[PDB]
RNA sequence: AGGUA
């Protein structure tokens, strides 16, 4: 905080007091969202083609 | 051995100069091409230049015209 | 008295907790600790017979 | 080999940085830590910095010195010398850019005051605390305000992509980016041509001052934060190997290892995207890891693993105590030099010193190998050192040959002043300690109790030739601080001269007549006769008379045989009345001084060495020794120890019953203690004086003891009559801790052993005594090495500059008496104006000429009270001073020699006696000692009705006019007093002259009528205390410290008005006839009571002194040296003219001065807890004094003059020292003064800014240029300034001067934003360059170069 | 570190 502070140390221990603590299953919720990010870019390399020429060349 | 440089300073009157032509002295005294002008008592350089200063043979006028005229015969 | 700005427990904790570490958002537990364990502790405070 | 005339300090530009760096280091690594081969490319790296080991590519591809033109482009490495990896550098690309911690945690903080900008903000925005805006645009948000996180985020919503705000480092350096510098010059410019309001345009003044001041720096302030780092030589970093699993590695290395760890991760997650709390977090590492590295210790230190200390930092590296560490301390080592324990040399010439074979050796074993090899004796120098390890004889010869001419110093192991280190010939002498000269451990401060002294050799025939002409101790016979020989016989040689010279009342051969000495000295060895005995002997006096021709006359003469066996000695020339007399430590002092002032240098070292021989053979022949009953105890100790016990028992007894406070029975028992102390010390001193009472030819007669304690306190050889009273005596009272006197004194001395307890007392004394020593010399080496910066740079350039300037020059009276004559504080000095005669106006000193002992001695037959002498400080020479204005003192009688570096010399003799410091009828009634001429000196008196001449104001002195022109009696008389005498009235010495009461000041009416209350209620300036017995009250006029609401609005005063009410005026005193009451002023006379001229209108109760308030010592020379304030600043009148007082107490008290012609408005303050002494309504001039107390020396200079603050601080400082007996020519106060001052302001500029603080050489050029030209602009004019020596040596003009011996990283900070360009021409500067330095032999060849430079 | 001036 602001209290005539010059350590990194404090600050960054109230940067981290900021957010708040998960659950087991907040976690399983957050990486849900992710794993929908993750389908939705998926299909995005899916609908172009060149990626998956690429990749069957791998093959 | 020289005690006193006092009456070297009566004849160069600065004190400070007087160590510059002495030591220009002293040094075409012990480097080879001069040869000395006053006795010694085996006796390094410095004392010489002290006895010569202090008889008047040599100052910073007489050292500089010996070598001006040096330089001309070398140059001939 | 006049000068003390707190009139309780909680916030002469909070205060001291803040001058002892400085910001360090005032937790009413790591305040309530700091100040148990400064003169009430025996593997942290002691006289000693002396 | 190398030239360069300057150096030039600045920002480093990246683009620089890259260009110094030879490789870009991005890897932590350092070693294959089994192979010692540096790791690529880590912060050691051959591919970077260059190859380890000589001439060799670090890949086992080249290894020949054939391959050294070209690099190896088969692998990374280069091949080139080893030595390149000292010198090149690295850089680290820093991914975010980085604050310098110097710019900004200096107490003027670059950046912050760049900006204009609070260093709270600079430290909140740098670490990551809040936001700033680095540029806006068409919002409500200003070019530059610092936001925290929701106000930046609601910004942020608020405003869309428009809003450019960064956080850190980053922001600072797209500020600094947005600034520019010449553009707002000019508007600034344009800007303080219209407008006319005061602070708008001090803000402008301020601000373009500082702009234009950057840009001709040359700087970009974007180059003040970091974007690239540089990285120091790796050899300037070492990492060395060492047994086991220790090696020593840098602090730096582990530093630029973290720096290099925290800016790899950050490049890393800026690669990964990681989220905003992780980067800042990183950015914050790599800035704690920047500035830690910069300068660890303002950041909340940096400790490493495995090891609990601070990491060294460049900035600690760079600062350091003494002065820079590796330049001059500590310590800068130098080669060919010894060190052992020193012992007498008692048979050893002057000029020549007992030098061990085994250290000779050693020392000049190069020597010894040239000339082995010369001779032929070895045919290599590896030869030459199996024969001098074999130690064999022949190299023995060859070493008393190198001996022979060679000169070596000698040096003490602290160095006070010059004398420290001398010149000797080493003679060489089986043993191994370093035989020195008796006479010149005096100079050293050197005891032969294990003191161990350095010897150097001075290689080059320079250096030879230097150290015989100037190093030489026959050279240095005289003090550098005084013209009085240094070189004085001490404790044996004087002991041995006073048993000569003595006489007894009988002895063998007394009334016989001699010829010659050499009878005496037969008579004496053939035990015919007494050393010494009352004797007639024929003796040939030589005189230096006519022209410089000796006089032999042939007389007889009645003295002592040994006096005449000492005459042998003494070379023809001297009176023979020097030696007929008993010869103390001061008498052969004035000896030697006279010999030396009389034949020269020669004669006087050869009678030095003879009078040395002299004096040892016959003490050794005397058996002087100090048994146990020399200590002869008076036989009225135990009477006057009884009294005394007798009376403070009385005193104690009197206590008990209340009849004397505790306070007074303290101060009794203490002055009867003392008494009892003196009575018992005179005693004793009576007793061992004359202690011999045996008769001449039968009849007894009271004579000189032979007692041997009383010939080594009476010879001043050792030992005071103070330190055999602790002896043979009682050691009397002494103090206990708080610093108070005991009461109860130890009433025993050291030969009637002390009992535990007074023993247990004394230690108090001891303890207090060594801490005292201790802490008085550390104390004595700062304020020396503080004098040394501050005088180091000035140096005697010309031989004559030209100027009638100077001092007035009197002998000084402190007190009542004269303390040091008029001739002491002239000889040696230069005339600056013909004084005539007392009597006739007779020129008998012709124009500015120097002042020896012939034309003191004129001066005292025809006895001036004053001369003018021209002073270092009125010198006007520029970039020096002219010898005469110096003067003559150095080792010579004769003018200075330009060239002579007069300041380090000074401030040397000042520093070296500081560890010598360790510190009724008085303002009741005026009584002359003597009879003479009485004078009033600015006295305001006028005789009244009753003959009193009352003298108002405390301004006036009485001195006292002896019969040709000398003042030797001064006196201050306060305001108000009364005087019996008149202004030519003879006074018998020891006659009441003036008195006033002790109790108070009165204030003695000189006129008549009725007494009104001007300015006066009745409980609020004046409070009833009225007693009316005849008319009288106690009414008291509040003190000038406080008073009450209404006491605050008025000054109360009584005015005299006669019958008809008209006012009656005072005549002849500028005093008005309105008495302005001081504090307390204690209203006697009510309202409406006719006064009588001679009568008492109001006391100020005083106390007649009785209290302390004069210190001394260190503190006080430092705190003159230092310009303090006194904390009680004695406000002068700052203008002559009329003054008055003005509105009373909006908290502080205004007084205006008004001129009677020219500009009258002079309104200033005065705090209302002074006691003024000025009156309002009277003609004061501009000097003296408003109020009472110390004076500070800032005004003194502002308004008395620079002759005045000269004046001022020599006589303080000298006031100092003589109360310890050190004699110092205040000419060395003179010049230390003359630096203080070279800082001027200035107030009409010719190109300056009308208040910039300017070297006043720069001023004094520039001024003098306008003059002759016709350019007169504008201007320009200044008024000089008084600076500390602190201050004064750390703002000189170069920075590397600054930097060397104070504060390093602020002013390398301040040179740098100043881009400063030092041209040397300075001590230290040169001497941290490392070439001669512009002092005496180097002088002649720097103005050479001066030749050399700005012309071809 | 302790000791010397």
């Amino acid at each position: 905080e602001i209290g005539r502070t010059t350590d990194p140390v404090r600050m960054y221990m109230r940067e981290m007091g900021t957010v708040e603590l998960l659950t087991r299953e907040g976690e399983i919720d957050i990486a849900k969202r992710i794993e929908d990010g993750i389908n939705q870019v998926q299909c995005s390399v899916a609908e172009y083609p060149e990626a998956i020429t690429y990749l069957l060349e791998q093959y | 051995a020289r005690v006193t440089v006092q009456d070297a300073v009566e004849k160069i009157g600065n004190r400070f100069d007087l160590v510059l032509v002495a030591a220009r002295r002293a040094r075409q005294m012990q480097v080879g091409g001069k040869d000395p002008l006053v006795p010694e008592e085996n006796d390094k350089t410095t004392v010489i230049a002290l006895r010569e200063i202090e008889e008047g043979l040599i100052n910073n006028q007489i050292l500089d015209v010996r070598e001006r005229q040096e330089q001309q015969e070398q140059e001939a | 008295l006049r000068v003390d700005p707190t009139n309780d427990r909680l916030s002469a904790l909070v205060e001291i907790y803040r001058m002892m570490r400085p910001g360090e958002p005032p937790t009413r537990e790591a305040a309530e600790s700091l100040f148990e364990n400064l003169f009430f502790s025996e593997d942290r405070y002691d006289l000693s017979a002396v | 080999t190398e030239e360069f005339d300057a150096i030039k300090i600045a920002l480093a530009s990246p683009d620089m940085i890259r260009s110094w760096s030879f490789g870009e280091v991005k890897k932590p690594e350092t070693i294959n830590y089994r192979t010692f081969k540096p790791e690529r490319d880590g912060l050691f790296c051959a591919r970077i910095f260059g190859p380890v080991k000589d001439y060799e590519c670090l890949c086992g591809k080249y290894k020949r010195l054939k391959h050294r033109g070209v690099i190896c482009e088969k692998c990374g490495v280069e091949v080139t010398q080893t030595k390149v990896r000292r010198e090149r550098m690295g850089h680290i690309e820093l991914a975010s850019p980085t604050a310098h911690i110097w710019f900004l945690k200096s107490l003027p903080s670059r950046i912050g005051l760049l900006l204009d900008m609070p260093l709270r903000d600079i430290e909140r925005v740098l670490y990551f605390e809040s936001y700033v805006v680095i540029e806006g645009g068409m919002t409500n948000l200003e070019r530059q305000q610092i936001l925290t996180e929701e106000q930046y985020l609601d910004a942020l919503e608020e405003f869309g992509d428009e809003f450019d705000a960064k956080m850190g480092a980053e922001a600072i350096q797209a500020l600094l980016k947005s600034m520019d510098l010449e553009q707002e010059c000019e508007q600034l410019r344009e800007e303080l041509n219209e407008t006319n309001s005061e602070t708008k345009r001090k803000k402008l003044t301020k601000r373009i001052k500082l702009l234009e001041a950057f840009v001709q720096s040359g700087n970009k302030p974007e180059w003040m934060i970091l974007t690239v780092l540089p990285v120091l030589p790796p050899d300037l970093r070492p990492l060395v190997p060492l047994d086991g699993g220790r090696f020593a590695t840098s602090d730096l290395n582990d530093l630029y290892r973290r720096v290099i760890n925290r800016n790899n991760r950050l490049k890393r997650l800026l690669d990964l995207a990681a989220p905003d709390i992780i980067v800042r977090n990183e950015k914050r590492m790599l800035q704690e890891a920047v500035d830690a590295l910069l300068d660890n210790g303002r950041r909340g230190r940096a400790i490493t693993g495995s090891n609990k200390r601070p990491l060294k930092s460049l900035a600690d590296m760079i600062k350091g105590k003494q002065g820079r560490f590796r330049q001059n301390l500590l310590g800068k080592r130098v080669d060919y030099s010894g060190r052992s324990v020193i012992t007498v040399g008692p048979y050893l010439r002057l000029h020549q010193c007992g030098l061990p074979k085994k250290m000779a050796l050693e020392l000049f074993k190069p020597f010894i190998y040239g000339k082995l090899e010369l001779r032929g004796l070895a045919t290599t120098i590896k030869a030459a050192k199996k024969m001098v390890e074999r130690e064999e004889a022949v190299v023995w010869d060859i070493l008393d040959e190198v001996i022979r001419e060679h000169p070596v110093l000698l040096n003490r192991a602290p160095t006070l002043h010059r004398l420290g280190i001398q010149a000797f010939e080493p003679v060489l002498i089986e043993g191994k300690a370093i035989q020195l000269h008796p006479l010149v451990c005096a100079a050293y401060n050197a005891d032969f109790d294990g003191d161990q002294m350095a010897v150097h050799v001075p290689l080059t025939l320079e250096a030879q030739l230097e150290a015989r002409a100037l190093m030489m101790s026959t050279n240095n016979i005289l003090s550098p601080a005084n013209g009085e020989p240094i070189i004085v016989p001490s404790q044996d040689v004087v002991l041995g001269l006073y048993y000569m010279t003595r006489d007894c009342v009988n002895a063998k051969g007394e009334g016989m007549v001699l010829t010659g000495p050499k009878e005496a000295e037969r008579l004496y060895r053939s035990g015919l006769a007494s050393l010494h005995a009352r004797v007639k002997v024929r003796i040939t006096e030589y005189e230096k008379d006519a022209n410089g021709e000796l006089v032999a006359k042939t007389s007889l003469k009645d003295t002592t045989v040994g006096r005449a066996i000492l005459w042998m000695i003494v070379p023809k020339g001297l009176p023979y009345s020097i030696v007929n007399q008993a010869l103390g430590k001061k008498a052969i002092s004035k000896m030697l001084n006279t010999c030396y002032r009389i034949l020269g240098l020669k004669p006087t070292v050869i009678f030095a060495d003879q009078i040395m021989y002299t004096g040892f053979a016959y003490a050794a022949r005397s058996g002087a020794s100090v048994g146990i009953d020399d200590m002869v105890i008076p036989e009225k100790k135990h009477e006057i120890i009884s009294e005394a016990e007798a009376e403070v028992a009385e005193i104690q007894e009197q206590f008990q019953s209340g009849l004397v406070t505790a306070g007074e029975r303290y101060n009794k028992v203490i002055d009867i203690w003392a008494a009892a102390n003196d009575r018992v010390s005179k005693a004793m001193m009576d007793n061992l004086q004359t202690e011999t009472v045996i008769n001449r030819d039968g009849q007894e007669e009271k004579q000189v003891s032979f007692n041997s304690i009383y010939m080594m306190a009476d010879s001043g050889a050792r030992g005071s009559a103070a330190q055999i009273r602790q002896l043979a005596g009682m050691r009397g009272l002494m103090a206990k801790p708080d610093g108070s006197i005991i009461e109860t004194p130890i009433t025993a001395n050291f030969r009637e052993g002390l009992n535990v307890l007074q023993y247990f007392i004394s230690t108090h004394g001891a303890r207090k005594g060594l801490a005292d020593t201790a802490l008085k010399t550390a104390n004595s080496g700062y304020l020396t090495r503080r004098l040394v910066d501050v005088a180091q740079d000035l140096v005697v350039t010309e031989d004559d500059c030209g100027t009638h300037e100077g001092i007035m020059m009197t002998p000084v009276i402190e007190g009542g008496d004269v303390k040091e004559p008029l001739r002491d504080r002239v000889l040696g000095r230069v005339t600056a104006e013909d004084v005539l005669k007392p009597g006739t106006a007779d020129i008998l000193v012709p124009r500015n000429t120097l002042l020896h002992e012939q034309w003191c001695d004129l001066l005292e037959e025809n006895s001036v009270d004053a001369v003018k002498v021209r002073s270092v400080v009125s010198c006007d020479t520029d970039f020096g001073v002219c010898a005469h204005c110096y003067g003559r003192d150095l080792a010579r009688g004769h003018i200075i020699n330009k060239g002579e570096a007069i300041g380090v010399i000074a401030a040397q003799s000042i520093g070296e006696p500081g560890t010598q410091l360790t510190m009724a009828a008085a303002e009741s009634s005026i009584q002359v000692k003597n009879k003479g001429s009485i004078k009033l000196s600015n006295v305001k008196s006028v005789v009244n009705s009753s003959g009193k001449l009352v003298i108002t104001s405390r301004n006036t002195e009485l001195k006292l006019i002896d019969e040709f022109g000398r003042t030797k009696e001064s006196y201050k008389v306060p305001y108000g007093a009364v005087l019996a005498k008149g202004d030519g009235e003879q006074v018998a010495g020891g006659e009441t002259v003036a008195n006033w009461d002790p109790h108070t000041m009165p204030v003695i009416t000189e006129v008549s009528g009725f007494v009104r209350f001007t300015d006066m209620i009745d409980g609020q300036t004046i409070t009833r205390q009225t007693d009316e017995l005849t008319g009288l009250s106690s009414l008291v006029v509040l003190d000038s410290a406080e008073r009450t609401a209404g006491g605050k609005d008025l000054r109360p005063a009584l005015k005299i008005v006669d019958a008809q009410g008209n006012d009656v005026l005072i005549p002849g005193t500028d005093m008005p006839a309105q008495y302005f009451l001081p504090g307390k002023a204690i209203v006697q006379l009510e309202d409406g009571v006719q006064i009588s001229s001679g009568d008492t209108l109001a006391r100020i109760p005083q106390e007649s002194g009785g209290t302390k308030d004069i210190t001394g010592g260190l503190p006080r020379v430092a705190d003159l040296f230092e310009a303090r304030r006194p904390k009680e600043p004695a406000i002068l009148a700052e203008i002559s003219g009329i003054v008055s007082f003005g509105k009373e107490t909006k908290g502080k008290r205004r007084l205006v001065i008004t001129p009677v012609d020219g500009s009258d408005p002079y309104e200033e303050m005065i705090p209302k807890w002074r006691q003024l002494n000025v009156f309002e309504g009277e003609r004061v001039e501009r000097g003296d004094v408003i109020s009472d107390g110390p004076e500070a020396p800032h005004d003194i200079l502002r308004l008395r003059g620079v002759h005045a603050v000269t004046r001022y601080i020599v006589n303080e400082v000298q006031d100092v020292y003589r109360l310890q007996g050190v004699k110092i020519n205040d000419k060395h106060i003179e010049v230390i003064v003359r630096q203080m001052l070279r800082k001027a302001t200035i107030v009409n500029a010719g190109s300056s800014d009308f208040l910039e603080g300017e070297q006043v050489e720069y001023s004094r050029v520039k001024i003098a240029n306008r003059e002759l030209e016709a350019n007169g602009k504008v201007g320009a004019t200044y008024s000089r300034d008084l600076l500390g020596i602190t201050k004064a040596s750390l703002a000189t003009e170069s920075f590397i001067s600054a930097a060397s011996f104070q504060e390093t990283t602020r002013v390398l900070t301040e040179a740098a934003v100043a881009g400063k360009r030092d041209e040397l021409r300075g001590l230290k500067e040169n001497v941290i360059v490392g070439r001669l330095i512009p002092a005496g032999t180097g002088y002649a060849y720097h103005q050479d170069r001066m030749r050399r430079r700005a012309a071809g």
